[PDB]
């Protein structure tokens, strides 16, 4: 049968997350993307990552140990 | 290797910046002293830079470490990376802000291989970290099946990832905070016309649930943005029902943490999570509480609030695919309404349905929904 009841537990809070709790990445190859200026320059995409305020952006990846900073670049 | 410009480091801050967003940056660890002791040259450089620029930013050293000699034919044991963690822990507190944080060591789940690499740099770095992060995947994307997305056996599996990481931590540094810093549903770029979909969904969800009722304080999802179908903005910047999902989510879950279950207990099918009603939103007051249920079952199910809630007024957030394709689709529903940007500089409203006051929640076959309990004045929330 289709009707099920639920118990709840309210007396404290069980755990207490960040009000960033929700939060994203940027992979480190999107950096080997000649594209990466136009992408994050998108007003569009700047809007929707505004809408997920506040949170933690994590640029890494499987690509962070294999870019080397060059300050004669740009 | 490659090399990356000043020019890209600027672009990533601002769009951190303007879209309020504390970035996070992991640095190269594969750069060594030739006896394996980290080089802090690169990083002492772009760290300068930054210091020169004046950005508010926070730091990570490597990635998956467990991996590197399968990925680069270097081993570096816990300890090793234990002290390079305390290098450049060194050097944020000589640099500019040095209140600043710092995160890892990144490593895979709970393998028997990397519970002794965490546990390891925990006795070593486990004193300069401000959090623990370790990444998490369901699936294998290029084999994962739609069916995976929709077993709960494969949900559950989860939670013995979770358990045993607290399982190290605990071991060695308790009272520290705990991450998911690197996770999603399909490994290897994501499924295929799955990981973009409604039936993501299910697992993501499942995730929030699981981590916040077992302490996770932070969970970052692979990707906002880019090339992997498990990605919540796809390749025309269009949102896909993971990023409602998780607007949603933002807007109506509170950070205080509490338990809901089911009074059945057997089925694996019903999953229910609960926490305090994210105060924030200015539709709700403090004291209501905020209901996010998953239903893996192939017919309707309805719930009964338990006393004394079971004569309270509710808000109903149900999402359900927009067709033809169903639960492979890549559109999204709200209470009926198909849900969409009102242009490029705009989120439309996301509204609930106002539910008649003892009414039990109907909850549709392979849906998720959230349940708003308005005027619950519970203490703890
Ligand atoms: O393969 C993936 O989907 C991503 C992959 O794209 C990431 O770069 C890497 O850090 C990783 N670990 C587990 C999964 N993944």
């Amino acid at each position: 049968q289709d009707v099920v009841d639920l118990d709840f537990f309210t007396q404290e809070p069980l755990h207490l997350v960040s009000p960033s709790f929700l939060s994203v990445t940027i992979d480190a190859n999107l950096a080997t993307d000649p594209r990466f200026l136009i992408l994050l320059g998108s007003p569009k995409l700047r809007t929707l990552a505004r809408g997920l305020s506040p949170a933690y952006l994590r640029f890494g990846g499987t690509k962070t140990d294999f870019l080397i900073f060059d300050p004669k670049k740009e | 290797n490659s090399t990356y410009s000043r020019s890209s480091v600027d672009v990533l801050y601002t769009f951190a910046n303007c879209s309020g967003l504390d970035l996070i940056f992991g640095l190269n660890a594969l750069l060594r002293t030739a006896d394996l002791q980290w080089n802090s040259s690169n990083a002492q450089l772009l760290l300068d830079y930054c210091s020169s620029k004046g950005y508010n930013i926070s730091w990570e050293l490597g990635n998956e470490p467990n991996s590197f000699l399968k990925k680069a034919d270097i081993f570096i044991n816990g300890s090793q990376l234990g002290e390079d963690f305390i290098q450049l822990h060194k050097l944020l507190r000589k640099s500019t802000f040095k209140n600043a944080k710092l995160y890892g060591p990144d490593v895979g789940q709970p393998r028997r291989k990397t519970a002794k690499m965490l546990k390891s740099f925990l006795k070593a770095g486990g004193e300069v970290i401000d959090s623990v992060t370790w990444h998490h995947y369901y699936l294998n994307g290029r084999t994962a099946t739609r069916e995976d997305f929709l077993n709960p056996d494969v949900l559950d599996i989860f939670i013995s990832s979770v358990q045993k990481v607290f399982q190290v931590v605990e071991s060695t540094r308790p009272g520290k905070k705990v991450w998911l810093g690197e996770t999603s549903s399909a490994y290897g770029g994501g499924a295929p016309l799955l990981s973009d979909t409604f039936a993501a969904g299910f697992m993501w969800l499942d995730k929030l649930g699981l981590s916040a009722r077992m302490g996770i304080e932070v969970v970052m999802r692979q990707v906002f943005f880019g090339a992997g179908n498990y990605h919540l903005v796809d390749e025309n910047f269009d949102p896909l029902p993971d990023y409602w999902l998780s607007l949603l989510f933002k807007k109506l879950v509170g950070t205080k943490v509490l338990m809901a279950s089911v009074q059945g207990s057997k089925r694996r099918k019903l999953r229910v999570y609960l926490h305090c009603t994210n105060t924030d939103n200015p539709r709700y007051k403090e004291g209501d509480l905020t209901l996010y249920a998953i239903n893996l079952h192939n017919v309707t199910k309805y719930l009964r609030l338990p006393y004394p809630f079971s004569n309270k007024q509710v808000d109903k957030y149900l999402l359900r695919p927009l067709g033809p394709h169903g639960l492979l689709s890549k559109s999204v529903q709200l209470n009926g309404l198909t849900l969409k940007m009102v242009d490029d500089q705009t989120l439309p409203p996301l509204m609930e349905k106002p539910l008649r006051p003892g009414s039990s929640l109907g909850l549709p076959a392979f849906s998720y929904s959230f349940f708003v309990i308005r005027n619950a004045k519970v203490a703890a929330c």
